[PDB]
DNA sequence: ACTCGTGTGAAACTTCCCAAACTTTCTTTCCCACAGT
DNA sequence: TACTGTGGGAAAGAAAGTTTGGAAAATTTCACACGAG
């Protein structure tokens, strides 16, 4: 620990993308589940960082938490899908990560994936489980982040799996209102007649 | 007039200013429900208050081109928003804050958690937009539930700040919430303030150096409460549960939302904390005969006790007036460094943002990608922005990180990046 | 370099791209939306100013 | 495969003991639990040729199956246990491997280790779990073997986590029996008088 | 005279004699209680066989020694063991084999498992000790069961090795076998051949070629039955289920054990395959008018089947007698190789190991350390100890591996270790 | 070497004393144990004998 | 019954898979005394 | 007065549970009657 960021020196090598400075540190039986005053472990850090580099070495080590939370619970497979990078979503899914693990405000990878209109994340999250009517602590299914943010590919993608349309957030507005609302009238038209 | 981006220089006569302009909504976390034709009131009433060195500077600014002492006049409006109710006026005249003692909550408003909205403006029209309180909970009746933590929404954790009122023998307009005047503690029927409960240890050691621990606070626990308004703290406590106005000394359930209880002052013989129908004293508490364990008590140490909550929200006008409103106003939680020096980014994840803003390292802004409402991002610029030379940082910088939007209206965030060098 | 420099130009591109079709609706439709804004702050303004003539 | 035996280029290296050559071999995104024609993962072929090197490597990667079977169907756990290698059973057994696992003949390592009396191996798995009591397509508690094998020292071990001394074979001799008939009088005195 | 471990010698002289000795004990795999006062004897009767051009050079050493005809006399007895009915003798007089027909098993025998032992020695009190069936299991009742694979051990699965007989109208005498004699069928009430039940397509090729499947095998479906002893193959029948001599054509459950059925020739009529009151043959069956499509067939078409077993178990004399038993008997179910080249081993699985073993590579005894009963481990001898130039393995050499006893009775396996150059 | 030298001169050493061990007490028990064979093989070939009587 | 392998098949019986009140700790509703306008 | 909040209780309910019945295959076991020496 620096103390500086409570950072170690694996989460270092992980933002640095130093993709073998962190295999000798690996070498060492150093444990690669340290949390800095973010309360993120160096996986995370590597997500954060586009490393993929990195990211392979501890993904494809068998110590590491891949379902590690931070001090707001985020997953490496939230970032994944908001910060989007490439591939990464999909190695942490193939590696078995809870594709329905959330954060503190209980949202779930799809959740983010729709709050940041990321198609292709939203795909391969619906192709592995990932329950597309979960809701968050303000009962926000993720077609609903999607239309509150107008997100609108990835809201024709859920229509597509048929996530329901009709559970409410937690004050009994639609995601067909929250649309209206924010002046969304594509998602909207969609809501209205896209599929029933 | 046409919308001016703020820019390098409205900005470094800001961080020497710091002229803010700042809503703040204080309000209990949850409410009781209003069966039919009744109408049971928010019982410590959501007072918005309006702090900053900065709404004179808006007076000022503003009668000096032209402007009624009835222009000047910010003009609020509360609500808890879709009703046929409409909204009630709030009274911000002569003082800064103000309180809506008449908000409730109608049989035929199915939705079980909602949020009060404080719509405002200059009296000219010109606006100034919406704020909105942190989430609250209906419920149906305070729930007197033993030791489950099933719900824990409704458990006074540690920790929290919570308002405590008296209202006596059954009647509206008594009403008097234990307030700090000051310094010294009275009970107003106007102002309330927000203290943090904080638990303690059974066995004990003295009166200061007051150490914290974790947990849902229980009935009999030893709590210490700080005001987080005059910064006082009232001397070591017990809560202590009450049915009929006697204070059960043996009650081992956590304390649940919106509950009757009693103060024992700690080793001051078998007295507790009262209301005074003047400024607040202490009670001896009548005999125990028939029931051992379970002293009687008076009308005004019988307080109930809810947990509350703040919505603050800061914004200048670094580019004077704006037509639209400031509002939503962006607040932000964590900043987030992803990757290193020369890639460097950074993350922002909050609420209310939008794409029309653009986060500023102090003086030099920085390009921002917006991924959505609660998440932000922006590029750490080089250290050749503030110290114009060096190729690298060479040693530590700190600047303020801040959000700006469009027409240039600026939303401070008292968060920091720091330079350091590579490791 | 150009293994990841195509990489990461590719991502702050996905951003990037993302970033400005957010801004441009929120800035199209923002008229339109300040418009159940306006005709509340006025028939609402007419009550702030006869509370006013009460003092 | 090379076909003669069914092996594959990582097989080798594990038996081989090359500890890189391996790690190479897993940079390529190579499958590490391809079956020989003895239906054994080069994890088997590392835990036989008490190869730490390889071992660690494989054990460390999450890819890895820890429990992957034989045509027998024995796993590493067992060899683990019989082949009386130093470590391997502990770090297997650390990194989460079925501990109750059986081979074909459904014997647990628990049982193999009380038949070839590795008392050391008994004590690690009993205090991991371990179906103490558990009995195998021929109804043979581990304590049995032990009392076959006459094994006394081990024995004296599950009668010491209080194995049932009770339960019998499928033909209902109690272990104590399997004893007095190959002779074992210690550990008929054992069974007959140490703990109850 | 004191015991000769084998020697380099005598070894090489059985790699050109293997001169072997080998029981071999045939046997059902279960086998019907016998509630109280009854006896129902075991329907095949476990057969103990005696192969290997060997037993003839012991007659042939021993009475050249001075020993009668009724010396060389192999004299066996048979029991389930555990028991106050003692053992049963069998005539292995005239004939190699035999069979004991009248086995039980008393309601006084609670385990619900067991096994035959087949003691033995020649005339003169010279030992050769007992061998052992391979495990069978206790019914109660023939258990007629529908689909539900719950006991799995009860089904008769593909693949496995299934004796049937016939016997008549309800009378013990009559119990025919299919067996065959020289390479025509027939039914012998002293001979039983085991047939390996493999499982076909529903739709059909030509009568050869055949293709076989897994899982295990439902009434109904097309099952070629090929012997172990002569080779041959019954043209390809269908197995259907029987109540009160009627073959129903259209049963779905699978075969459990020791059930009536019938065997329909695939594109014969509507011929089956029926017993002789002699050599056997075919038969047309009976009409079916009322019920549609169950036929009504013969006494003779109607046979009960049982999956089966062998125990074998070579074992050559190598140093000439030895006092003790030559039991128990070294059977070696795999051969594994730990490690490489120069410190290359192999572990062998198998069952009975005893201490007092060591497993020769060809004619070069390499050490052997004894696990356990069912393990044992031993050094790879380096390859110049079969081609005595060459420091490493120039090219493919394989010789046979075979467990050697201390007092030099050898028990042989058929499995080879093949040296080859490294890769 | 060394490293695993002293390993494997270890391992070795752990089969060869227990194998030891075992096909020591295997040959030591065996007298005493070949004695419920013997006089097994004893009153049964008196069965052997005069069923070879009846011819 | 004369006494002994076989098969009926009826009567006792085993885990077993699944469908019921309530053990039951929580709410939500509404119905109604008491004190101040 | 007769209508304003309020506390408060009591009858109305409700989703997480343990489990009690007990209705649905497949054991045990036993008592028994053909056909043969």
């Amino acid at each position: 620990q620096t103390d500086r960021t409570g950072e170690t020196a694996l989460h270092l090598a992980a933002r640095y993308s130093r993709s073998d400075a962190a295999k000798r540190l690996l070498e060492a039986s150093a444990d690669a589940n340290i949390q800095d005053n973010m309360g993120r472990t160096p996986l995370h850090a590597a997500v954060s960082a586009d490393a993929q580099g990195v990211f392979q070495i501890l993904i494809r080590n068998r110590a590491t938490d891949l379902d590690a939370r931070m001090h707001d619970g985020t997953t490496p497979l939230i970032l994944a899908a908001r910060l989007a990078v490439e591939g990464m979503l999909e190695d942490l899914i193939n590696s078995h990560a809870d594709v329905n693990a959330v954060d503190d405000l209980g949202k779930s990878a799809l959740h983010w994936a729709a709050a940041v209109n990321n198609v292709d994340a939203a795909v391969v999250l619906l192709k592995n489980g990932a329950n597309k009517d979960m809701q968050n602590n303000r009962e926000e299914t993720p077609l609903f982040l999607a239309a509150r943010e107008g997100s609108y590919e990835t809201a024709k993608v859920l229509l597509d799996h048929f996530a329901n349309r009709d559970i409410t957030d937690h004050m009994d507005r639609l995601p067909r209102d929250i649309a209206q609302e924010r002046m969304h009238h594509d998602i909207v038209r969609l809501l209205d007649e896209y599929n029933l | 007039p046409p919308p001016k981006r703020l820019t390098r220089e409205a900005m470094r006569n800001y961080l020497k200013e710091r002229g803010d302009q700042t809503v703040l909504i204080l309000h209990a976390k949850v409410a009781q429900k209003s069966y039919g034709n009744e109408k049971r009131f928010f019982c410590p009433p959501p007072c918005v208050y309006l702090m900053g060195s900065g709404w004179k500077k808006k007076k000022e600014q503003m009668e000096r081109d032209g402007c009624s002492e009835q222009e000047s006049q910010p003009c609020a409006f509360i609500g808890i928003g879709n009703s046929d109710q409409e909204m009630q006026q709030l009274n911000l005249e002569g003082k800064n804050y103000c309180t809506a003692k008449t908000l409730y909550i109608s049989d035929s408003d199915k939705r079980k958690h909602f949020m009060l909205s404080v719509k405002m403006f200059y009296g000219n029209s010109d606006d100034i937009g919406v704020f909105l309180s942190k989430r609250i909970k209906v419920i149906s009746k305070p729930s007197k539930k033993k030791q489950s933590l099933k719900n824990a929404d409704l458990c006074i954790a540690s920790g929290t700040k919570v308002a405590l009122f008296n209202r006596l023998r059954s009647q509206t307009v008594s009403t008097r919430y234990l307030h700090v005047e000051g310094g010294n503690f009275h009970a107003s029927s106007q102002q309330w303030g927000a203290f943090f409960i904080h638990l303690l240890d059974d066995d004990e050691s003295e009166g200061e150096e007051f150490t914290v621990r974790d947990g849902y606070i229980h009935y009999g626990q030893t709590v210490k409460l700080v005001c987080s308004v005059t910064g006082m703290a009232l001397p070591r406590l017990i809560i202590r549960k009450v049915d009929k106005q006697t204070a059960l000394l043996d009650a081992d359930d956590p304390v649940s939302q919106l509950h009757k209880c009693a103060f024992y002052l700690k080793d001051t013989e078998r007295m507790y904390l009262c209301l005074s129908q003047e400024r607040i004293i202490q009670f001896q508490a009548t005999p125990c005969p028939k029931e051992p364990n379970k002293e009687m008590i008076n009308d005004g140490a019988s307080w109930t006790i809810i947990s509350t909550d703040k919505a603050e929200y800061t914004f200048y006008e670094g580019m004077g007036p704006v037509l639209a409103p400031v509002t939503p106003v962006p607040v932000v939680e964590s900043l987030q460094l992803n990757g290193g020096g020369d890639v460097a980014m950074l993350e922002l994840t909050g609420q209310n943002f939008t794409p029309n803003l653009r986060v500023w390292f102090g003086d030099v802004e920085a390009e921002t990608m917006y991924r959505c409402g609660e998440s932000m991002l922006c590029v750490v610029p080089d250290i050749s922005a503030f110290r114009e030379g060096w190729r690298w940082v060479r040693q530590p910088v700190q600047v303020p990180v801040t959000l700006v939007r469009n027409d240039g209206i600026i939303y401070s965030t008292s968060l920091t990046f720091t330079y350091t060098p590579e490791p | 370099h150009s293994a990841v420099m195509e990489r990461l130009r590719r991502r702050i591109e996905l951003c990037r791209r993302h970033h400005s079709t957010c801004e441009a609706r929120y800035e199209a439709v923002s008229p339109e939306r300040l418009e159940l804004e306006r005709q509340h702050t006025f028939a609402l303004h007419q009550r702030c100013i006869q509370a006013k003539a009460k003092r």
